[PDB]
């Protein structure tokens, strides 16, 4: 029968699930009491100087926090979906928020790496290494919470491809959004601080709500341009504005690999305006200032960029017209004389 | 012990999560097909002395263009995987794989990985890509855009039937052990 075969299938994926997240908090405890806490182990004291020892937390970030939430309170609640695999979709519902701490671990990762690169060779990594028995590098388990945060979606997907008809379905999928929703606010979180250049508090921003590369054409009203061969230019949308910035590619040494950007120019929303279509390319929208003293024609990489992008502009369009209204009748509601 | 990294890149369904599967567990995941495969230490003999064989899946980080990077770091060999009957990952390759991998490991080696070559020779598959006027990559194709993009060589296998399997990372164990060069360009 078809129900059974599912049933099956759905608890293939709630034992990887268990297992792997059992292994992933072992694999977390394994590095903060073989590593972490060694340097702090007098007996290894002569193998690691204070300058490094006090780099700890730029290391390991917050991987012990991690370890806490999943340790105490995740792996337990996944357990207690086994006999109802179907129903794991509300652990992660239920859990949103702690999820949060994910972000702060990427963004620090790169930090982290800079720091590996420079003392990977000190003995006392080498020492501790063979004490666990280790064959991969203390490296190999901080990339753990980044490929664990990324294999979330991954199980989720898979769960909901064998719910369908199950109770529970619904929220595998509210489940898998969330997190598909984190992945994203994380990786573009990534892009906001490797912005350079930008006086000012990016936080009176408000929140990032899309980011990306684009080719630019410029069309302003006659009285930097891109008339007819496109710029390249990487796109922040934020609730208040629309940032602008270059993408810098100047390495130097220790090579910083990860592109930054250079801020260009903000455009405040209350004054953005948006075109949808763009004759010649379903992928091309228009975002203008000032009824169109400048207009930016923004080509997406694909057309569902396209939409989101839209979408997301006229969310932003639509919440100032509220606001902005929900203002003037608190100040209309001054008829008292 | 020396350690040789090998990181697996390649758009999402190209099956770089079951092929890693495959070449570990000498065996094909018969009734379910696992979605996690933490990073793995083979110990391979190199004339007589052992290494590390250290595999890294990247599967659900394709999306992430700055968690994806992550993992680039230390990186001795490059495995650039599309499936042969995806024309669109193929094209992922030169377009969007080879480029960063290059920009971020200069100085790496990386291997062009055909996958599912199993479904090549399979009507259902021939007759699903006519729908779209689609038809799989033939060996000579992925091979000049080998030479093109500088990859170290191609090479292609099935993880269903684990022809070309264990050849796939012997080759990346040979590139690997080549003397830290930039792209060069290759013959054939």
């Amino acid at each position: 029968e078809e129900e059974e075969s599912l049933a099956i299938l759905r608890r293939h994926v709630m034992n990887e699930l268990l297992d792997t997240e059992r292994a992933y908090v072992e694999e977390l405890l394994c590095v903060l009491e073989g590593y972490a806490a060694e340097m702090d182990n007098p007996l290894m004291a002569h193998l690691i100087s204070t300058g490094l020892q006090n780099k700890k937390n730029i290391l390991f970030g917050n991987m012990e926090e991690i370890y806490h939430f999943h340790n105490r309170i995740f792996l337990r609640e996944l357990e207690s979906c086994i006999d109802c695999p179907e129903l794991v979709g509300r652990c992660f519902l239920e859990r949103m928020e702690e999820f949060q701490i994910y972000e702060k671990y990427c963004q620090n990762k790169p930090r982290s790496e800079s720091l590996w690169r420079q003392c990977s060779d000190c003995p006392f990594f080498q020492e501790c290494q063979k004490k666990l028995d280790h064959k991969l590098s203390l490296d190999s388990y901080l990339l753990k919470p980044v490929q664990r945060i990324t294999k979330y979606q991954l199980l989720l997907k898979e769960m909901l491809k064998y719910s369908k008809h199950c109770e529970g379905a619904e929220d595998l999928q509210e489940a898998l959004s969330s997190i598909l929703g984190i992945l994203k606010a994380v990786n573009d979180s990534m892009h906001l601080i490797a912005i350079t250049g930008y006086d000012g508090n990016l936080g009176d921003l408000g929140k990032l709500l899309m980011q990306g590369s684009f080719s630019v054409w410029t069309d302003h009203k006659k009285g930097e341009l891109a008339r007819f061969k496109p710029m390249q230019r990487h796109l922040f949308l934020h609730e208040k504005a629309v940032l602008f910035c270059k993408k810098r590619e100047e390495n130097g040494e220790g090579y910083e690999k990860a592109p930054s950007f250079s801020y260009k120019q903000s455009l405040n929303m209350t004054a953005v305006g948006i075109t949808e279509n763009v004759k010649g390319d379903t992928k091309k929208f228009e975002i203008w200032y000032n009824a169109r003293e400048e207009v930016y024609i923004i080509q997406a990489p694909t057309p569902e960029i396209k939409a989101a992008w839209v979408n997301e502009i006229r969310k932003v369009l639509t919440s100032q017209l509220q606001a902005c209204r929900e203002a003037s009748q608190h100040r209309a509601l001054e008829q008292s004389h | 012990m020396q350690t040789i990294k090998c990181v697996v890149v390649g758009d999402g369904a190209v099956g770089k999560t079951c092929l890693l599967i495959s070449y570990t567990t000498n065996k094909f995941p018969s009734e379910y097909v696992p979605t996690v495969f933490d990073n793995y230490a083979v110990t391979v003999m190199i004339g007589g002395e052992p290494y590390t064989l250290g595999l890294f899946d990247t599967a659900g980080q394709e999306d992430y263009d700055r968690l994806r990077p992550l993992s680039y770091p230390q990186t001795d060999v490059f495995l650039v995987c599309f499936s042969v009957v995806s024309p669109s990952s193929f094209e992922n390759v030169k377009e969007k794989w080879v480029p960063e991998i290059t920009h971020h490991c200069p100085k790496t080696p990386f291997l062009l990985v055909g996958t599912q070559i199993d479904l090549r020779d399979d009507p259902s598959t021939i007759e699903k890509l006519a729908k779209n006027k689609q038809k799989p990559i033939t060996p000579e194709t992925a091979e000049k855009l080998a030479r093109d993009l500088k990859a170290v060589k191609y090479v292609e296998c099935s993880a269903l039937t684990q022809k070309g399997l264990k050849n796939v990372f012997d080759e990346a164990i040979l590139a690997a052990l080549e003397p830290p060069e930039p792209k060069k360009s290759r013959r054939s």
